């Protein structure tokens, strides 16, 4: 036998076919050796429910604990650093108010300078304002469909109306009306939508449970908390590439069609954006001089350090790589965005809404 | 042949299939059983997530086997 299974010892010699014979050997993973099978599947078992934080194991505040204490431990963190962080956090924590320790402000502006004086750009075209949230020593590894969510709200409480329904979440307190809500507070109000019948097939997925955990979320979970909060979105599912080589061309025409509603002065909010494993935040899209479509992407696993450049005294023209994503660059098979469109103006729409609609592009519904 | 397919909660529903069944198959009998579209399912099996055009045969599920359900795009 030139070449067995190294797991089973079974002959491989008269496979149909490399691609299956070695098809039949990765189907013993994780084993390499010769060694039941329902072991496998609760190694297996745990080792997603840990990816998916569907576990419920630890939560913001303990991993804030723990990674400030090894920094400080690391020799990154002072001891001072150390309590002013502490009290910061639980200060902010008993308001249900995000602590502002990982913003970074003004990212339009500071975009726009950059885009509009590189030399290969000729249309720049941005949400209203927003502000970049980085996960931080509590949800690095998990907290990304949070962070993005702040940042989608940090644009929508600029804008009146939509403020006015967002401060709804505050339910009796009072606090200054630009307040984003802490990872904890929005793991509070999907419960809470949540048991009220807001996406009760999403729901059951996560187990009815958000508060305290490290539990990843998506686009729907996205959906269902403003929605809760009587205001209007859209899903729209990118559900397979539609260009060559795997690219999403007509993700790229969708955003730039999305924008293209800015140049008016009109409020334009950013974009949520998701693909399995990661979500981020569309701020807007550049037209190049050759036509071709380059979207502008924060993500909060950029850190302050790195979003600071953009505010620097040089690090700017190919600082903004670090943003930029061409259709050679979005090669995920499939990409969901939630864009914010109005507000729920009646019982009846609030009531539908509770069963979360997305929209297929391309159609094949 | 009875194999078992379980979400992240632990809900564990059976089915009953056959090898040459294709992956799509098999997420068809999941949504006639549980209701759940095929667009949101993610079937995963020995660290791979299997693909709709190949069978159970091709990724060696055997008889009471676990396929790990997850559902929707989250991250
Ligand atoms: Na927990
Ligand atoms: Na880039
Ligand atoms: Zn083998």
């Amino acid at each position: 036998p030139t070449h067995s299974c190294p797991v089973c010892g079974m002959n491989l010699d008269n496979a149909s076919n490399s691609e299956s014979a070695a098809r039949h050997v990765e189907s013993h993973f994780p084993a390499t050796s010769p060694q039941a099978l329902r072991e496998r599947e609760q190694r297996e078992f745990e080792m997603l429910r840990a990816q998916y934080g569907m576990d419920n194991q630890g939560n913001f505040r303990e991993q804030s604990v723990t990674n400030m204490q090894r920094a400080v431990y690391a020799g990154e963190m002072s001891v001072a650093d150390y309590y002013e962080r502490t009290l910061d956090l639980r200060a902010a924590e008993s308001c249900g108010i995000d602590d502002g320790s990982s913003i970074t402000r003004s990212i339009v502006p500071r975009v726009r300078a950059i885009s509009t004086t590189a030399p290969n750009v000729v249309r720049t075209l941005l949400c209203t304002c927003v502000d970049h949230y980085a996960s931080s020593y509590g949800d690095r590894g998990w907290g990304c469909g949070y962070r993005n969510m702040q940042m989608l709200i940090s644009s929508l409480l600029t804008h009146t109306g939509y403020n006015e329904r967002l401060y709804k979440l505050w339910q009796g307190q009072k606090p200054p009306r630009s307040s984003v809500p802490s990872i904890s507070r929005l793991q509070s109000l999907i419960e809470q939508a949540w048991s009220q019948g807001f996406d009760i097939q999403g729901s059951e997925q996560l187990g009815c449970r958000l508060v305290n955990t490290r539990k990843w979320i998506g686009a729907t979970e996205v959906v269902t908390l403003l929605s809760f909060l009587r205001i209007k979105c859209q899903l729209v599912d990118f559900h397979r590439p539609t260009g060559p080589g795997g690219t999403h061309p007509e993700l790229f025409t969708w955003v730039l069609k999305y924008f293209e509603n800015s140049v008016g002065g009109e409020f334009v909010p950013p974009l949520y954006l998701q693909h399995q494993g990661h979500s981020r935040t569309i701020m807007g899209i550049e037209v190049h001089r050759d036509g071709s479509l380059i979207l502008l992407v924060l993500d909060p696993s950029h850190s302050p350090q790195q979003m600071a450049q953009f505010g620097d005294t040089n690090s700017s023209a190919v600082a903004l790589r670090l943003l930029r994503k061409s259709e050679a660059a979005m090669k995920a098979r499939q990409y969901q965005i939630v864009a914010v469109v109005g507000t729920i103006d009646s019982e009846q729409q609030y009531q539908q809404s509770k069963i979360l609609r997305g929209t297929r592009i391309p159609q094949d519904r | 042949m009875q194999i078992f397919v379980k979400t992240l909660t632990g809900k564990t529903i059976t089915l009953e299939v056959e090898p040459s069944d294709t992956i799509e198959n098999v997420k068809a009998k999941i949504q006639d059983k549980e209701g759940i579209p095929p667009d949101q399912q993610r079937l995963i099996f020995a660290g791979k997530q299997l693909e709709d055009g190949r069978t159970l045969s091709d990724y060696n599920i055997q008889k009471e086997s676990t396929l790990h359900l997850v559902l929707r795009l989250r991250g």
